[PDB]
RNA sequence: AACGAGACUCUGGCAUGCUAACUAGUUACGCGACCCCCGAGCGGUCGGCGUCCCCCAACUUCUUAGAGGGACAAGUGGCGUUCAGCCACCCGAGAUUGAGCAAUAACAGGUCUGUGAUGCCCUUAGAUGUCGGGGCUGCACGCGCGCUACACUGACUGGCUCAGCGUGUGCCUACCCUACGCCGGCAGGCGCGGGUAACCCGUUGAACCCCAUUCGUGAUGGGGAUCGGGGAUUGCAAUUAUUCCCCAUGAACGAGGAAUUCCCAGUAAGUGCGGGUCAUAAGCUUGCGUUGAUUAAGUCCCUGCCCUUUGUACACACCGCCCG
């Protein structure tokens, strides 16, 4: 929306979702706060300590 | 031919062919209706 | 220099025209008529091809140990497409090959030796080498 | 030796094969000594079914 | 530079100035890229310019070189035709001709009635071919009721 | 990966250490030669193994006893 | 033409490795391998890598013919 | 498909405007020239060899299947 | 230099990553710059394994794609030995630096999914690995100059360079630079 | 306790260790011969290029094939009951290179046209047992496996330069692989010679690829279907064209609906070759090299399979059973 462009990094991956695997959930930090964090549904394969791009943190995720 | 003595009359024209070119061993081919399972349609009856 | 120092490539298209200032080569009248290979579609575009050709020849002789008629044309065969059919490698002509050795032999540059093939002669060697030199003198190696 | 041929009789069901192979060996050891006490030796104390071939010669 | 001409006619099928020489010419029947890239060089003449920019003495020359090619030593098996049949000589045919001299044989062939005339006349391969899965036009075919 | 000891392994391993518990260092090699020479292993890749295994146990039997 | 390249650069690379092992110390020609292994290509190891065979019901050893049902 | 014209030769235009074209241009293919003016393609090819015996253009890499022409190399 | 290959011209020194994001994906001159792109087959056979090789590599192999030119990767190379070299021409920069800008502006920020409910098609918006970005990001510009030069008189490496430029300052006419806009604007709709 | 799994056999990957080689090489000279000064020098010599010469030379790295060794979760760090194991890393060839072999029980699966394997029935002199001719190729249509294409990442014409698994007359009853010389545009013909084969063909002088011309976005020179005439080879015989070659003719086709197949590393794809059938002839099948990607490191959503629990009017087993 009207935010601008965040960067928020791994902490951790928690394990795969989605009806086929494709989806996975993982554990982020803030990047600007370190006491901030939030869980996410990301797509591609990821490690653990690689920074996304998020347009959004009001989004949060729950279920595949 | 396989039962039929075709009888034929020699031209100077024909020279240089063979004999059986000038008598047919089939019938041309006449159709046809297609049949029952001529396709993936024929089937059931019971 | 030997002939195996410069580029080949160059080497050729000097000794082409080499040949052709000094009286050198007597053709055969087909030449202007003549697919040149089996697997072949057109003639060549090249109108002195025949001298492109004997270039090719004199060289290969200096590298092996020297083979007749056959094995030239198994060194210039490529690939033939049979259309529909899938392509296939194929020879190609031999009477040509067999106009272009002889015709090298009537100016002593190759010569009938023992073991089953015609081999360069010295002076052919001489030539080659000489030349060879005039490649490095011309652009720069 | 390589045989390469069908596994199944009156050809039905998956198509199958099977590769049969057949190894043969060769070696050969050169002597030179006089003909008769090599056709002396040769011949005897062999007990397995092998072959042998002598020659006169061949350099 | 060269504004001069561009399409122009020769016999029996008009040919464009604006493709290049050999090519240009394999558009009359009876004449494939294989027999002009002779023609041209028996002629002593370019082949790596268009066509527009020959000159009418130049193209006068070409047709007679063309069509008496044996007088000009283009070898006998290089022709289209040798020994018709029923003529008697090595012939070379080109457009118009071409189709007179097609349309004769189909005619022969059922004249004397051979498997070949039959074959023709039905519409039918005249090679050995399968027909069984080779053709249609035609497959509408229904069986119910 | 997998490669999960089968039991003719570790029947014969425990058997090895019983009677010829002196013989044994803490090194492969060493506890490989000694398996050659106190029995015939028929196989040279089993033998790799049941030496590995001897080894393996050995460093545990120096600590509490094993129930095995 | 292309496997050739990589076999000719392998054996330069050794062949100058082996001339300062045997006629040179130590310290010439371990600075000479931590160089060459840094960008290791194959320079100083080889590929174990070779065709897999094929076997029945493909025209390669993974690939298999098409498979209908009707 | 389509329809696209072309010419095989020069005409005025075309021939004045070639000469005027390589200042103002920088990158210099036969493929540029098939766009910015109606020409075949082939004419491109040997147009551009003609300038480079005058030294209006200069060479910067040639290949069988591709070559590269540019304006004086000057800046 | 002398400790360092260029490329066999073209320096790897004054090259940048922009983005705090997507570097350690992105590299070609920590010790990663060589004289060509190519290996000995050594690529893949552990996940992380995909990362290390450089990305001007990565390029000519996604390069030859679409059956007859599968195989043929040496006359690959030389497209994009005339890319550059056009790229240079064309500007005038370090053409590396517009391959960079273009591949991390073609890269996408936010992606939608398939998610099962109802038997019916729903979507949802899903975020996307920095390994993604710029594998998608070398797929979708590599089309462009294969789709523009299957009917153009126009070459492949002349239709190669015009879409690194027009991907390394948005402009939206290429293939890339669309593409990424329109799945941004679908994760913007289902949500 | 037993069978299957594993173990096992074959194959690939690691040896400057071991064993030994004119039917395998290398190196070294001895060299003398050819070649060009091409570089120092002069041409010699020194250096460079291959071939002949090579030995009573030296050696076995390369090639060949035998005996052996090496890899075990071995070592380290995490994790696990600290058990069985799992993850990362060092060394390095990482604990999976690919095949062969494979249980219990079953199917009214295929095969009486492989069988001088076989029951019963039939037929057996006007024979279902021999010669001649025709057919299995006949087309308004439906479907499957594939091959070749729709071009410029291309075609065309020249030039350069690399490989492997094999196979070959003396066999079946008449037959092999081919070098070299000569003649022909080509198919091919003809004269001589070798090969029982790490010995001769073949240092298999292959294609894609590589380098330089030509064509120009045009159903075009892309595509090569259809079709006319002519020339060769096999055979006792070539017509409904056996195969091969030359000239001419120049179609559909300009990226493909509903659907659907196959594939994870020298793998897919592109590309050629050998073997099989073979008197003549692979668009097939079986193996082999060469060039060599993108994408994944997951899941039970679909399709299907293994184990437990549960329900059943089913057991010809849901392709079941059963109501008006």
């Amino acid at each position: 929306r009207v935010q601008p462009i965040k960067l928020a990094r791994v902490t951790k991956v928690l394990g795969r979702t989605g009806s086929q695997g494709q989806c996975t959930q993982v554990r982020v930090e803030f990047m600007d706060d370190t006491s901030r964090s939030i869980i996410r549904n990301v797509k591609g394969p990821v490690r653990e300590g690689d920074v996304l791009t998020l347009l959004e943190s009001e989004r949060e995720a729950r279920r595949l | 031919n396989g039962k039929t003595f075709n009888q034929v009359e020699i031209k100077p024209e024909m020279i240089g062919h063979y004999l059986g070119e000038f008598s047919i061993t089939y019938k041309p081919v006449k159709h046809g209706r297609p049949g029952i399972g001529a396709t993936h349609s024929s089937r059931f009856i019971p | 220099v030997t002939v195996k120092d410069v580029n080949q490539q160059e080497f050729v298209r000097a000794l082409a025209a080499f040949l052709k200032k000094s009286g050198k080569l007597k053709v055969p009248e087909w030449v202007d008529t003549v697919k040149l290979a089996k697997h072949k579609e057109l003639a060549p575009y090249d109108e002195n091809w025949f001298y492109t050709r004997a270039a090719s020849t004199a060289r290969h002789l200096y590298l092996r140990g020297g083979a007749g008629v056959g094995s030239m044309t198994k060194i210039y065969g490529g690939r033939q497409r049979n259309g529909v059919m899938p392509s296939h490698f194929s020879r190609g002509s031999k009477s040509v090959a067999r106009r272009v050795l002889q015709a090298l032999e009537g100016l002593k540059m190759v010569e009938k030796d023992q073991d089953w093939g015609r081999k360069l002669t010295p002076q052919g060697q001489r030539d080659l080498d000489r030349i060879a030199g005039q490649v490095a003198a011309a652009k720069k190696k | 030796l390589r045989i390469t041929t069908r596994k199944t009789p009156c050809g039905e069901g998956s198509k199958t094969w099977d590769r049969f192979q057949m190894r043969i060996h060769k070696r050969l050891i050169d002597l030179h000594s006089p003909s008769e006490i090599v056709k002396q030796i040769t011949s005897i104390s062999i007990e397995p079914g092998v072959e042998v071939e002598v020659t006169i010669a061949d350099a | 530079p060269e504004k001069f001409q561009h399409i122009l006619r020769v016999l029996n099928t008009n040919i464009d100035g604006r493709r290049k020489i050999a090519f240009a010419i394999t558009a009359i029947k009876g004449v494939g890229r294989r027999y002009a890239h002779v023609v041209l060089r028996k002629a002593d003449i370019d082949l790596t310019k268009r066509a527009g920019e020959l000159t009418e003495d130049e193209v006068e020359r070409v047709i007679t070189i063309m069509q008496n090619p044996r007088q000009y030593k283009i070898p006998d098996w290089f022709l289209n035709r040798q020994k018709d049949v029923k003529d008697g000589k090595y012939s070379q045919v080109l457009a118009n001709g071409l189709d007179n001299k097609l349309r004769e044989d189909l005619e022969r062939l059922k004249k004397i009635r051979a498997h070949r005339g039959l074959r023709h006349f039905w519409g039918l391969r005249v090679r050995g071919q399968h027909t069984k899965t080779t053709g249609r036009r035609g497959r509408t075919v229904g069986v119910s009721k | 990966m997998g490669r999960v000891r089968t039991k003719t392994v570790k029947k014969a391993a425990r058997v090895i250490i019983e009677k010829y518990y002196t013989r044994l260092g803490n090194d492969f090699h060493t506890n490989k030669r000694v398996c050659e020479e106190i029995a015939i292993i028929p196989s040279k890749k089993l033998r790799n193994k049941i030496a590995g295994y001897v080894t393996h146990l050995m460093k545990r039997i120096q600590r509490g006893p094993v129930r095995g | 033409h292309v496997a050739q390249i990589y076999a000719i650069r392998q054996s330069i690379s050794k062949a100058l490795v082996a001339y300062y092992q045997k006629y040179v110390d130590e310290a010439s020609k371990k600075e000479i391998k931590d160089i060459l292994i840094q960008y290791d290509r194959t320079l100083l190891v080889a590929d174990p890598r070779r065709c897999e065979s094929k076997k029945f019901g493909g025209p390669g050893a993974r690939a298999r013919y098409q498979k209908s049902y009707r | 498909r389509d329809k696209l014209n072309n010419l095989v030769l020069f005409d005025k235009a075309t021939y004045d405007k070639l000469c005027k074209e390589v200042p103002n241009y920088k990158l210099i293919t036969p493929a540029v020239v098939s766009e910015r003016l109606k020409i075949r393609g082939s004419l491109a090819r040997a147009a551009l060899q003609e300038l480079l015996s005058k030294g209006l253009i200069k060479l910067v890499s040639k290949h069988r299947a591709q070559v590269i022409y540019t304006r004086n190399t000057k800046g | 230099t002398p400790d360092i290959k260029l490329f066999g011209k073209w320096s790897t020194d004054d090259v940048q990553i922009n983005d705090i994001s997507l570097q350690d994906y992105i590299a070609v001159k920590e010790k990663y710059a060589k004289y060509l792109p190519h290996s000995a087959g050594r690529y893949a056979a552990k996940r992380f394994r995909k990362a290390q090789c450089p990305i001007v590599e990565r390029l000519t192999n996604s390069m030859m794609m679409h059956g007859r030119n599968n195989g043929k990767k040496l006359m690959t190379v030389r497209i994009v030995k005339h890319a550059f070299e056009i790229i240079h021409l064309l500007t005038g920069e370090n053409p590396l630096q517009v391959l960079v800008n273009a591949i991390i502006n073609s890269g996408p920020r936010e992606d939608s999914t398939r998610i099962g409910r109802a038997g019916t098609v729903r979507r949802q918006a899903v975020d996307v690995s920095p390994l993604r970005r710029v594998n998608q990001a070398i797929w979708l510009l590599c089309t462009g100059a294969r789709e523009a030069a299957f009917r153009n008189i126009k070459t492949i490496a002349e239709c190669l360079a015009d879409e690194l430029i027009n991907a390394a300052k948005g402009s939206s006419n290429s293939y890339a630079i669309k593409k990424k806009d329109e799945l941004e604007r679908v994760a913007k709709s289902n949500r």
